[PDB]
This record gives C-alpha cells, structure tokens and sequence, in this order.
C-alpha cells in the first residue's frame, strides 16, 4: 500500500504518466543513441552506453516472464 | 558472459562457426613463400626477431635470431627439435651465448 499510496502521491507531487512496461526506459535507447552520434569524441561511447544500460528493464521483465530478452 | 544476458550452448556454436569465417580469412591474407633458402633465411631472421623480442634478451635480438634459424636449418624439414640440446653455463655477461656445431 504503501507503494499504491506513495504511487499516488507522486501524482499529487508532480502530475505526470509515463508508459511502463519497460517502454519509457527503450525510449532513451533511441533517443540517447542518436544524441551521440552527432556527439562526437568520446563521449559517443559514454552516451552509448546509456543505450547498453535501460536495455535490463525491458529485458529482466520480459526474462522474468521467460520470453527471449533478444 | 555479458551475451548471456540468452542460451550458452549456442553461443558456442557462433563462436565455432563465426570465429571459423575469421579463422578462414585470415588464412587468405597469408602470404607464402619464398622456397629459395636464399630468401628463406631472412624470413626465418624476421620471425626469430619477432618471437625473441619482449624477452630479456631482446637486447641483442640478432645475436639470438642468428642462433635460433641456424640450429633449425640443420635437419631439414621437419626433423625433432630433441639433437639439439640447449647446454648452458653461468658465464659473465651476455651475448657470449654462441652456437656451437658440436
């Protein structure tokens, strides 16, 4: 409860809904991903690899569940 | 071990079959020859130096690529590497390591 109610009061704190399902976190693997390409240096691969990490969400949950993380 | 995160024992056959494409190119950017002993022997020199570098004794890497392809040329191809024993002695310096024909 103390997550529904906390749940809740994030809306009151600051009103706003995302999409989970580990979709809000691919969106940054897409997004990041290009904001490095036109980057440059080394902070390509840096920036990348906020592509290599949201990638666990979706793929723990969905493993979690037995399907292919790939 | 990161590509895990997936079943293992098919990772094993890319890894056999992938690394088997890389296994074949690599022989295609081989180059062969000579087979004259005049051009052979400042190949194998080139080899020895390659080898014998990194090494303590890289210091005089000559003095031992030159004992190296000696004793190898004796015997022809391809003979045991077991006649040719390495003797050696605690002797000041280094590089007084000579190749012996007896």
């Amino acid at each position: 409860l103390h997550d529904s109610l906390c749940v809740v009061r994030n809306l009151v704190k600051d009103s706003r809904v995302v999409y989970g399902g580990g979709a809000a976190e691919v969106t940054m693997s897409l997004a990041v991903s290009e904001e490095a390409d036109k980057q440059r240096g080394i902070d390509q691969y840096a920036f990348r690899g906020f592509a290599q990490a949201l990638d666990t969400i979706p793929m723990t949950l969905a493993e979690n569940s037995g399907l292919d993380p790939i | 071990e990161k590509l895990i995160d997936i079943h293992p024992q098919t990772i094993i056959e890319g890894y056999r079959l992938a690394s088997a494409a890389a296994l074949d190119a690599l022989t295609k950017a081989a180059v062969d020859n000579s087979h004259d002993k005049t051009m052979f022997r400042e190949d194998l020199i080139h080899i020895a130096k390659t080898t014998l570098s990194s090494k303590i004794l890289s210091q005089d890497k000559d003095h031992f690529a030159e004992l190296a392809t000696n004793a190898i040329l004796r015997l022809k191809g391809s003979t045991n590497l077991e006649h040719i024993q390495i003797i050696k002695i605690l002797g000041g310096k280094l590089s007084d390591s000579f190749l012996d024909e007896g």
